[PDB]
């Protein structure tokens, strides 16, 4: 099949060695599904922490933005994923990236009550009056 | 042939940025633009008028716009104004930023129940506020149900509806094709309110089940199927939520709930219906309680 539809789907599963296999193959770590998410939107999203490493390390678009105008770090900082944050801004996410309500990820992370995401955001330069 | 980058309304003396592309609707091209003034941003629909041939896309657009504008509440996508130039008809309705139910559902299939109860309660509302005001939307489908900031439903999307007249009033024609074909538009014996709870059936067997109750690969067989009232209900699905689908899908629409005693079913009354969706739901299931 096409191996970027396979990516997706392993990198939403948290399978860390389809994913190691299939980007050997060539599958593009880039690829995007029906509602613009990509590896990394996926494997963020669910907290699979060793397939964002891999993807962002074979260059995979860490601003990537989907539909509603995520990139992994809004849904990273949504979800609670420190771990995720941290190598997403290591990577240089993006920290003011604004989904298409002109929401940070910060935002975003504050209003699911995800604390210490916020203060690594904030660590790593989020401010908190950026506006659209 | 070239959309103005500036929308001036004659009128009101209001003045729009042309700003970015959102996508077709129909024949209309969309476009966030914002007031020069207030800053207020907007969802413009820009229709050429040389797509507006006398026939079903000309009256259709009036109709839309005649019914759409004198509607107002919590549940319908808000309208702002309309206006024209020589060349385009523009159309200011509520910018809804978190997309609409089908990006969902593209992205979640099936929802929880408390989700599902959270939305269609909505939806409901804002039909049957539609209803009372004698609007029939007839084409209530995922793509026309709006979500804001806030994940408040806002249904869109007017363009097949009508307005009745007059007591007992049988509509026999539509200027389209709606996504659901109701059994009694199938038929010869025309159609009323109950169209739009045979939508919302449809909607709420889809977002609790993750695919559409009737649609085959073939629409021959899909046809057949909706005249026939063949279709099931997974047997995962909890059986209030199983017997209010039944009770919207049959093929008589006088046996089928009033939108009001669909709002007053025990699936809402009862069951639980979350304070908020947390913004994850867009893309992951939630854990509830
Ligand atoms: C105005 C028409 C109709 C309507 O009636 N209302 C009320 C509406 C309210 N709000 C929206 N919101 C947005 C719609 C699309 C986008 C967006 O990002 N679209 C694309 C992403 C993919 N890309 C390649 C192309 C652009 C963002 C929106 O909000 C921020 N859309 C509405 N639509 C839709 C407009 C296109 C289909 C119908």
């Amino acid at each position: 099949s096409d191996l970027g539809k396979k990516l997706l789907e392993a990198a939403r599963a948290g399978q860390d060695d389809e994913v190691r296999i299939l980007i050997a193959n060539g599958a593009d770590v880039n690829a995007v599904d029906n509602t613009g998410l990509t590896p990394l939107h996926l494997a963020a999203v669910s907290g699979h922490l060793e397939i964002v490493e891999v993807l962002l390390k074979h260059g995979a678009d860490v601003d990537a933005a989907d539909v509603y105008g995520f990139t992994p770090l809004h849904l990273a900082a949504m979800t609670g994923h420190l771990e995720i944050v941290e190598v997403l801004l290591k990577y240089g996410a993006d920290v003011n990236a604004f989904d298409m309500t002109g929401s940070t990820p910060l935002h975003l992370a504050a209003d699911e009550g995800h604390l210490e995401i916020v203060e690594v955001l904030l660590k790593y330069g989020a401010d908190v009056n950026a506006q659209d | 042939k070239e959309i103005p980058e500036v929308l001036v309304d004659p009128r009101s003396r209001r003045r729009y940025v042309r700003g970015r592309f959102l996508g077709k609707g129909g024949f209309a091209k969309c476009f966030e633009i914002s007031d020069a003034d207030t800053k207020e941003v907007f969802a413009g629909k820009i229709v050429p008028k040389s797509l507006l041939l006398k026939p079903h896309q000309r009256e259709k657009m009036s109709m839309e716009i005649s019914i759409h504008r004198s509607l107002a509440h919590q549940h319908v996508v808000g309208f702002h104004g309309f206006f024209e130039d020589n060349d385009f008809v523009f159309v200011v309705l509520e910018l809804c930023r978190r997309r609409s139910l089908l990006e969902l559902h593209k992205r979640r299939k099936a929802l929880t129940e408390p989700e599902a109860r959270y939305y269609l309660r909505q939806i409901v509302l804002g039909c049957q506020y539609l209803h009372r005001n004698r609007v029939i939307h007839r084409d209530l489908k995922l793509g026309n149900l709006f979500l804001n900031e806030d994940l408040e439903v806002k249904i869109g999307d007017f363009g097949l509806a009508t307005k009745v007249e007059y007591d007992g009033e049988r509509k026999k024609t539509l200027c389209g094709t709606p996504n659901y074909i109701a059994p009694e538009v199938l038929s010869k014996k025309g159609h009323s309110f109950e169209v739009d709870v045979w939508s919302i059936g449809c909607i709420m067997y889809t977002l609790l089940v993750g695919k559409p109750p009737f649609e085959t690969s073939c629409l021959k067989e899909t046809y057949l199927r909706i005249k026939k009232n063949e279709y099931s209900i997974p047997k995962h699905i909890n059986p209030v939520a199983a017997s209010l689908i039944q009770k919207m899908l049959q093929t008589d629409p006088t046996a089928r709930p009033t939108i009001n005693e669909l709002l007053n079913d025990e699936f809402f009354t009862s069951g639980y219906i979350p304070a908020r969706l947390p913004i994850t739901c867009l893309t992951i299931p939630p854990r509830f309680s």
